């Protein structure tokens, strides 16, 4: 299977997010686990 | 610890064209950023809401 070495979110607005990142690394790591799990589901993986 | 949204430096820039002590520096810069945000909020609200001759674009 595939490993998800680094996931990053490029969506940014430096005003709504109060001069900080839009998504904290906690939530990015959560999505990292979720997409790693659905990679381990072993379908056609890249579409999912 | 300064609030985020107040870091960096900001300044109002006004132009005319024919076209279409360590902590002291930090706290002064953040206070200046706060006042520039206050100024521009006042200006943009008066531009949008107050009816004036030859209206503006914000």
């Amino acid at each position: 299977p595939w490993r998800l070495l680094k996931l990053e979110i490029l969506v940014e607005d430096k005003e709504t997010g109060d001069g900080r990142a839009l998504v904290h690394s906690m939530q990015i790591s959560f999505i990292h686990q979720l997409v790693q799990s659905r990679l381990f589901a072993d379908e056609k993986p890249l579409q999912d | 610890q300064i609030p985020s949204d107040l870091e960096g430096s900001a300044y109002i820039k006004v132009s005319i064209q024919k076209q279409a002590p360590h902590w002291q520096t930090k706290l002064e810069a953040a206070q200046n950023v706060l006042l520039c945000k206050e100024i521009f909020a006042q200006l943009s609200r008066e531009a949008v809401q107050i009816k004036s001759q030859v209206p503006h674009i914000v």
